[PDB]
């Protein structure tokens, strides 16, 4: 039904600007309220702003005044949000929050939010971004149970995180087990995913491990062999 | 406007919950809550404490009394363990004054024991110098996990490590573990292997001595 | 003013009598038609473009006339056909709870073309220098915003403003009068107007 | 010793402006600050603004920004308050009060008056000044005790209350019971005096009661006789 | 800030008084006060409720303690009447927030009867219209008079009067009266005449009758 | 509103002078009398600090 898809975001020097976009689809975008929250990473949200159903503002935060602008656009469908001044305390999951009610004409100021999106992280340091590094690892041929054998990827060597790993065209929704990915020490980040992996008789997924990574774009089309 | 929350409310899945959001003056103001699930989208319950939105079952209510909501779910289970945040607007500044959501963890789980899977060096990284070796671990309920590498058969800390803490997936915990400090010619000798140390029994698992 | 709605009506029955029922000192200055033949014309879609300008202001937005906000925020060709509304707001608008809800935009490289929205992201360029995204010189936000505190004179309160525009094309009977009634009477030969029949 | 003479008050139109002025006299106009604080008639005092010892504002209060601009001139050792869109809300007795620390460079923020001066009233209304009516009361000749007559001036139909009353020059310290005014339901007032007015054996006051209105600026001297 | 000050207190001339002045948590900033005689201009007293000024006497004493800062006077005497004020400097707002002053008034002074002093119309205005036949009464501690008119030998209070209350004046009360609703012909017979009415014994006074 | 600012006046300010004015800007022709209405506005345009 709903699907607010947003895009724009990555990582960008302290002191810049960037523009982020919220494409909405699936209802009529004249009659519902959207806004913009922040959720830094195991840190609670924070809302940043918002606009009611017609081109308006509703307000900011304390913290974002003066440097966060705010637009709507009818037409196109989609919102847009524009940051001056990133500092070091921007470095959050911004998300596309719509509104469950209609906006009457005649009622109270009460804004709760209804449907929710994925965000963009919107890192903001002094770093660059890096390329990232898929190795195919290695099938090993202990057999014991069925399906005890497993590939992966070995993704490694990149500073932002907008980590998306594909299979064979964005689907193969089985087990698929991604281990989040950890800094070590360095800035850099590791990823690695674990599948169910049968015995291979030619009758198996194609061996592929699609790995998009925005702030360094790159299409990494490797194979992975035993 | 300033709410305040409980850091952490546990309960085991017998009873019912008890996550307020006090005030200064907010008894007449609507007070919105909000669940969302580690890793993905924020989804909706109760709001305005008097009515539920569709999908969300009857065991989610909500009551608000002088300077308290208390949002009372009724028999929790091992799926509801979420973030729960309350929302409020506060029409006198303008503004959408959120607050440190608790984190409701159903006290008395049974217990899961993890799987060490070891994944050896690829084929094509011995031409170059990478040294990724990457030992992996499975689900588990129990977390605060050590992981300790046995590098050349000898306890080997003083390299580079991760030791990334244990994140949540479908209410298990899981983590990974990354230690190549070898000069990129790890294929020595005795086996170089890796150990995941849980509370009680530990799991071993080696590779090939190659 | 630089982002404004523009609401499309549909086949309805406007009635051009509620405008001057909201609190006093409005204006209700029209450009080609009159409030007293408004409910006599018909016009297929009406557009209601609400923006906040206020001060000394509104007199320059009218086809042919220039000034410091309708240069480049709103531009209104010679053929305008509508009324401007421009009531007061200083009692749910002007609050010391935000003072940038409102925004305003300067001057840009070229004038805006006539009703068009000019929304922007990008930095204002002076001409020959590198900007790279940073408040230095000669490269600033060209969006100057005022603020709105409930002491400022007559002259700086918040307005609502809001502009109708009315077309004519190849359309069906679109929304012309609210209605017309004379309470009809059976007792002799006199005229009728049965919608039409005459 | 210190002198703090205000100039500048009296009948103006609401959405008007006008120039208050505080011309001091004894001390340095550079190592002490002056403030502006006004005092409704009975009902306590309030701060309007204040500048410190240099060319610096210390603030306002929360119902005269953006309308009140002070300005300090230490060239003509002289404070000045300027008002603009005056409503009704202004009446009041705008004083102009020293500081007495001399406000040392590094120290904490602390303002206290200690020298007061008189106060100008800066009266806000629709109504229009009027001509004040001097009479001279007869001192008629009812004589028991010895300084049993009395007499006085009966000044009146006046809107503005900046009255002051002189007898011979500006003198004549005596015991003198000027009257209060009173809004005699019509927005006018009424000013009265009494003197001693001891046996008349052309041996007393010259018989004069100048009376100055600003508002209304009219030079009254004419005399009292039995 | 928000200061909060009694509305009157008053004490006899045998002890001392109790002005206070609270806030919210006025513990530390410094606490000035100030003197305004009635009619008058601001005398300075006691500041930062650690020393006077030069010429206030050691009768004028301060202390704060938490969120209350007393202004203990000693041996209050009787033109030590005025309205008291205390300042605070509130850097959090840069402003300098006043309060509703006390009006401390000395109770158990001596009576004083005031007394009443006619003047008849002037002699040159009978020429014009004015009618500002005035009634004056000298000063009196208590307060609280009715002046009554006696207009031609009969109760007439339906015309045109003042009525001004008691001002202050050397801590003696005052007032006036001013009642001519006559013609401008108010030479028309039986003396009209002013009267006094204070509380228990009353004073009258006449003018000739022409 | 703590700080001030000016703006345009009639005539450049002459070097090492003040121009410390309370009289309300005039368009040319035009009544102020002391309002702020069309073409007579206080020239002393401030800028908030936050």
């Amino acid at each position: 039904e709903v699907q607010l898809v947003e895009s724009g975001g990555g990582l960008v020097q302290p002191g810049r600007s960037l523009r982020l976009s919220c494409a909405a689809s699936g209802f009529t975008f004249d009659d519902y309220a959207i806004h913009w929250v922040r959720q830094a990473p195991g840190k609670g949200l924070e809302w940043v702003s918002g606009i009611t159903w017609n081109s308006g503002t509703i307000g900011y935060a304390d913290s974002v005044k003066g440097r966060f602008t705010i637009s709507r656009d009818n037409a196109k469908n989609s919102l847009y949000l524009q940051m001056n001044s990133l500092r070091a305390e921007d470095t959050a999951l911004y998300y596309c929050a719509k509104h469950h009610q209609i906006a009457v004409a005649g009622d109270a100021e009460d804004y709760y939010f209804d449907y929710w999106g994925q965000g963009t992280l919107v890192t903001v340091s002094s770093a660059s971004t890096k390329g990232p590094s898929v190795f195919p690892l290695a099938p090993s041929s202990k057999s014991t149970s069925g399906g005890t054998a497993a590939l992966g990827c070995l993704v490694k060597d990149y500073f932002p995180e907008p980590v998306t790993v594909s299979w064979n065209s964005g689907a193969l929704t089985s087990g698929v087990h991604t281990f989040p990915a950890v800094l070590q020490s360095s800035g850099l980040y590791s990823l690695s995913s674990v599948v169910t992996v049968p015995s291979s008789s030619l009758g198996t997924q194609t061996y592929i491990c699609n790995v998009n990574h925005k702030p360094s774009n790159t299409k990494v089309d490797k194979k992975v062999e035993p | 406007y300033e709410l305040t929350q409980p850091p952490s409310v546990s309960v085991a899945p017998g009873q019912t919950a008890r996550i307020t959001c006090g005030g200064n003056n907010i008894g007449s103001k609507s007070v919105h809550w909000y669940q969302q699930k580690p890793g993905q989208a924020p989804v909706l319950v109760v709001y305005d404490d008097s009515d539920r939105p569709s999908g969300i079952p009857e065991r989610f209510s909500g009551s608000n009394s002088g300077n308290t909501a208390t949002l009372t779910i009724s028999r929790v289970e091992a799926g509801d363990e979420a973030d729960y945040y309350c929302q409020v607007w506060d029409s006198r500044s303008d503004r959408v004054v959120f607050g440190g959501g608790t984190k409701l963890t159903a006290l008395g789980q049974p217990k899961a024991a993890p799987s060490v899977t070891l994944f050896p060096p690829s084929s094509e990284e011995l031409q170059a110098n990478k040294a990724t070796l990457v030992c992996l671990i499975s689900d588990f309920y129990p977390g605060a996990v050590t992981v300790a590498w046995k590098a050349d058969s000898s306890p080997v800390k003083a390299g580079v490590e991760t030791t990334t803490p244990s994140k949540q997936s479908n209410n298990k915990y899981a983590a990974s573990s990354y230690l190549s400090l070898t000069p990129e010619q790890w294929k020595s000798h005795r086996s170089y292997s890796c150990q995941v140390t849980h509370e009680g029994s530990t799991v071993e698992k080696t590779v090939a001595p190659t | 003013v630089y982002a404004w709605n523009r609401k499309r009506i549909s086949n309805c029955v406007a009635d051009y009598s509620v405008l001057y029922n909201l609190a006093p000192f409005f204006t209700f200055k029209c450009y080609g038609v009159s409030p007293t033949k408004l409910n006599d014309l018909c016009f297929t879609n009406v557009y209601a473009d609400s923006f906040v300008i206020r001060g000394d202001e509104v007199r320059q937005i009218a086809p042919g006339q220039t000034g410091n906000i309708a240069d480049y925020n709103y531009k209104l060709p010679d053929d305008f056909t509508g009324c401007v509304i421009a009531w007061n707001s200083n009692k749910l608008d002007s609050k010391v709870s935000g003072n940038y809800n409102y925004l305003y935009r300067l001057f840009r490289k070229s004038n805006l073309k006539p009703f068009e929205r000019d929304i922007s992201t990008e930095i204002y360029q002076a001409g020959n220098k590198p900007c790279n995204g940073v408040a230095g010189f000669n490269c600033y936000f060209p969006l100057r915003s005022y603020s709105f505190r409930p002491t400022y004179g007559v002259g700086h309160q918040p307005y609502r403003v809001v502009v109708l525009s009315f077309e004519l094309l190849h359309a069906p009977a679109t929304v012309c009068g609210p209605k017309k009634s004379t309470n009809l009477v059976k007792n002799k030969c006199v005229n009728f107007n049965f919608n039409g029949l005459k």
